[PDB]
């Protein structure tokens, strides 16, 4: 789950130097990535609110 | 010292310029918060990726 | 206003498929296929799916496919509370409002305000107003197959305390101004009195309601198929100028953000969305979007989708902040779950009809402040509800 | 059967969209790509301010001053003073990096004036400085130079 | 606005706030909104000049600017209700400049009846007359060539616009003398070097080179000054040097849709078509009509793929 979580971290830091860089599909790509991973247990509740 | 000496390998691997500023390889990698930014850094640059 | 997570769940509520949700402070109401009423609370006890706090009401044969509720307080005389539904033969039946707390036995009047002469026009997009005395009647804009707009001043005070007397009247019929006749699709007013009406064809044409006025149009965004472009839902900023228009385009999903005055396209409510495997383009949903909804301050937009996937879109700078997947399995208890349809079908992105907002201190399951709440409904005859993390 | 085929295109098909245009390169030179090109926004070099009427002034009286140091408040430049234009273009902390960031306390960031020409712009333009009564040939940085309209 | 009837500090305020109402608008997206209040509060300000008592250069500063968002931008010529702006300087006082008033020969009460009166040559007369045409420091304070350096750039600057968008010598003149007296009575705060390199090497290769290269003094980082050297493509003819410049802007900060743009340009001109593309594409998509070109130069790049060709309609990305 840490291990993911820090993929959606990763994918977050590559996508604007993606977007700085030029490549637009690899952007896209990047944030298809981002759309999938993020779901489930992976970001659960934060049981503390 | 060392310091100068990391000058040195940042200098060679084309991510700062010689004069001592940032170029679009260092640009890029300055996105990149983890240890291992260096590789990272030079896995997007060619349509290997695409 | 990050990500939003359940505080309630349900299923199987209704026989046919749950094509519209009605929520307001007091209960949330769903109509369907079948065709009937179940008045959900939202005052719940600690962790549990109330059920038999949803009195069912028969309503027609054929069904029942759009509705809405409306609150307001005229008076002492009576705290106001009112519904209306429409069908698939075209009849906006009224519902009033008389409730207890102990008993909840929430039976509704037989009311038939118009005459067989104006049912001529047919009732498909209902949509209530809340005007806080900036005009008096309180406001409400249907469609129909002939396109037009009709209005109900539903007033049972005196003066224009206060005795009983329940009435119907007509504020002014905006028909439709495009040539040739057209399908009215959707309709919505707005608080500042600017309002717009959608149709089938892509076509925006921005008007009022009061004044019998139709101001300007604008072109569609590549229409040449045989539904180009079909307008679902467009939605209004409930503080701001602004226009979010909800329509579709072959397969895809298409939200558009406009301005009232100008009317001018400043950017599209796209994501890198699938299309074409690897050559993208730009899109709302991979699959068509039905219903919209802003948040009580006017800034985070959530869109209602068909592939089970309801996504935050912040309007101030156009960009999603994160996507809320919905699957069969998602429902709590087991008995409800519907994971294939009767058709062989597995429903793990199934069609979600209408997500709509509910603001500060509307609803309280468990975990929540005067929170900015939310519910959904889905193609697998569920119901389901959100809410924001902490409050305060 | 006898509609569908034969009955010809309403529109037309693309195939027979290739007699369309042509594309001549000059417009109808060097102002014609650069029409942007622009000097910075105007300067407000004074500003209005109001003070106080005096011993337990609760706003009344006024009198008015002028300010200057550095530049234009904007963050693509510089500016890290602290007061400075927040844009349309950020969020709560992230935001980008593009921006440049706030000042660093304790530390000398080594930039003074030492004026009240003679040394205000020491060895900014004075390092920068080749030919021809200081007119400079390259931009810094870099070796190249120019060359005039006699190439091509 | 209600309550004080005619106050110095709160409806000289009420320019100074609402100018920027319009350009935030402007560089976020709604325009044709927007330009409503700039259109409006311009006869607010002039009842105001009277009202309050109180017309200084920095009303004269605002209003310029509120006045600069129907020349940077002009698809607002019908609504222009600036027609009735010689009033003002018939309500306001009036100092009269000195030495731009001989580069041109306009007046003050001297451009109603023009040679042919078209309305965009109108806004830009107004622009040019409101800015030159104010008073002097009369009971307001300075210190050291605030009074008349920093004026010679709100001249040069407007001057400058008007040049750049009419294309007259004129103008261009007066703007060049403003940024060489400017120049003489400062030199170091780093703005006129801007100007002066961007004016005077329109007529010729490298005259005013000392000024554009050397920006970078006292000002830290860059904007316009690395853009604007990629001129030198056209005006010179090196071809290494349009895009070497460039990789500094790149490097430095690519977030502007400028660099990107020119690169664009330089990829084109030279042979390669999809990288080019995909490059005007990107800074479209960076800018979302930020730049002129970043619009124009997509559609016509990707018109361009689609000549000779003819793909078929049911592509959906196409």
């Amino acid at each position: 789950v840490r291990v993911i979580t820090w993929l959606d971290e990763i994918c977050r830091e590559v996508k604007t130097a993606s977007i700085i860089i030029g490549n637009s599909t690899l952007h896209m790509k990047m944030s298809r990535a981002q759309e999938l991973i993020k779901r489930d247990i992976v970001f659960a509740a934060s049981l503390y609110l | 010292p060392d310091y100068e000496k990391r000058l040195a390998v940042l200098k060679d691997t084309e991510f700062i310029d010689q004069n001592h500023n940032v170029l679009l390889k260092g640009r890029v990698a300055c996105e990149i918060n983890s240890g291992y930014e260096l590789v990272l850094t030079e896995l997007i640059l060619d349509n290997f990726l695409g | 206003s990050k990500v939003f997570i359940a505080t309630a769940n349900a299923g199987k509520a209704h026989d046919a498929d749950i094509f519209s949700v009605s929520a307001c402070n007091s209960f949330t109401v769903s109509c369907s296929g079948d065709g009937y009423l179940k008045v959900w609370d939202n005052k719940l006890l600690d962790n549990e799916n109330p059920k038999d706090k949803s009195y069912s009401h028969f309503v027609h044969k054929s069904g029942l496919h759009h509705v809405d509720v409306l609150q307001a307080i005229e008076r002492d005389a009576f705290e106001l509370c009112l519904v209306a539904t429409t069908s698939f033969s075209g009849d906006l039946l009224f519902y009033r409002i008389t409730r207890e707390d102990e008993t909840k036995k929430v039976i509704f009047e037989k009311l038939d305000l118009l005459d067989s002469d104006m049912k001529k026009h047919s009732f498909w997009a209902l949509k209530w107003g809340a005007s806080n005395d900036r005009l008096l009647s309180h406001r409400l804009v249907a469609t129909d197959v002939k396109g037009t707009t009709y209005i109900w001043k539903f007033h049972p005070f005196a003066d224009e305390t206060l005795n009983w007397s329940p009435t119907l009247e007509l504020q002014g019929t905006v028909e439709s101004p495009m040539t040739p006749s057209q399908f009215a699709t959707s309709v919505d007013i707005s608080e500042r009195g600017l309002i717009a009406t959608g149709f089938n064809n892509g076509t925006v044409q921005i008007s009022e309601l009061s004044t019998l006025r139709p101001l300007y149009n604008f072109e569609s965004q590549h229409s040449m198929i045989n539904n180009s472009n079909s307008i679902r839902s467009v939605k209004f900023s409930p503080q701001g100028s602004l226009l979010a228009i909800a329509h579709d385009s072959n397969s895809f999903g298409c939200i558009t953000l406009y301005e009232t005055e100008f009317g001018e396209r400043i950017g599209s409510l796209s994501v890198p969305t699938h299309s074409s495997q690897a050559s993208l383009g730009e899109f709302a949903h991979s699959s068509w979007v039905m219903s919209l909804s802003f948040n009580d301050s006017g800034e985070t937009l959530c869109s209602a989708g068909w592939d089970g996937k309801l996504r935050f879109w912040d309007v101030k700078t156009k960009e999603r902040i994160t996507t809320l997947n919905m699957h069969c399995d998602d429902i709590e208890i087991e008995e409800d779950i519907l994971a294939v349809d009767e058709h062989g079908d597995s429903l793990a992105e199934p069609g979600v009809f209408d997500v709509k907002f509910l603001k500060k201190g509307w609803r309280s399951g468990m975990g929540a402040d005067l929170n900015e709440s939310l519910c959904c409904v889905c193609l697998d005859r569920s119901i389901r509800w959100f809410r924001e993390a902490g409050g305060k | 059967i006898k509609d569908r085929f034969l009955r010809p295109s309403n529109a037309l098909p693309w195939s027979l969209l290739d007699m369309v245009q042509d594309v001549p390169h000059t417009s109808s030179g060097k102002l014609d790509y650069k029409e942007l090109l622009k000097v910075p926004d105007p300067i407000n070099r004074t500003s209005y301010q109001f003070k106080r009427t005096g011993l337990e002034g609760k706003i009344s009286g006024y009198k008015e001053e002028v300010d200057l140091k550095e530049v234009a408040n904007a963050n693509a430049s510089n500016s890290l003073s602290i007061t400075r234009s927040i844009n349309h273009n950020q969020n709560s902390v992230r935001g980008s990096t593009a921006q440049l960031p706030f000042t660093p306390g304790g530390i000398p960031m080594k930039s003074v004036k030492t004026d009240s020409g003679s040394s205000t712009m020491a060895n900014a333009t004075k390092l920068l400085h080749k030919d021809g009564q200081g007119l400079f040939d390259i931009p810094e940085g870099m070796n190249r130079g120019i060359k005039p309209m006699d190439a091509e | 606005c209600q309550e004080a009837a005619t106050e110095e500090s709160f409806q000289i305020g009420l320019v100074e706030v609402l100018m920027r109402c319009s350009l935030d608008l402007y560089s976020q997206g709604f325009l044709l909104k927007s330009v409503s209040i700039a259109k409006d509060t311009i006869e607010r300000i002039k009842i105001i000049i009277s009202e309050l008592k109180c017309e200084n250069q920095q009303v004269w500063i605002y209003l310029s600017q509120v006045l600069r968002l129907f020349i940077w931008i002009e698809s607002k010529v019908d609504t222009l209700p600036v027609e009735s702006l010689v009033s003002i300087f018939e309500n306001s006082q009036f100092s009269g400049s000195e030495e731009i008033d001989s580069v041109d020969n306009i007046k003050i009460d001297t451009l109603l009846d023009s040679t042919t009166d078209d309305n965009v040559s109108i806004a830009c007369k107004f622009l040019i007359l409101a800015s030159k045409y104010s008073v002097s420091d009369q009971k307001f304070t300075d210190i050291a060539g605030t009074v008349r350096a920093s004026y010679w750039y709100n001249i040069g600057i407007s001057e400058l616009t008007a040049f750049i968008t009419l294309k007259e010598p004129q103008y261009r003149d007066a703007a060049i003398f403003a940024f060489k007296k400017s120049i003489q009575l400062q030199s170091n705060t780093s703005e006129t070097w801007i100007g002066l390199g961007i004016a005077t090497m329109d007529i010729n290769f490298r005259v005013s080179q000392h000024c554009f290269i050397k920006a970078t003094a006292l000002e830290p980082k860059a904007t316009n000054t690395w853009f604007n050297l990629a001129m030198l493509g056209l005006k010179k003819k090196d071809t290494e040097f349009a895009q070497q410049v460039l990789n500094k802007l790149q490097s430095l900060a690519p977030q502007d849709s400028s660099p990107w743009l020119g690169m664009a340009l330089i990829l084109e001109e030279q042979g390669d078509i999809i990288g080019s593309s995909k490059l005007f594409a990107h800074s479209f998509i960076l800018s979302n009509g930020r730049s002129k070109a970043a619009q124009f130069m997509y559609a016509k790049n990707v018109l361009e793929n689609h000549i000779n060709n003819g793909d078929d309609e049911r592509d959906i990305e196409t």
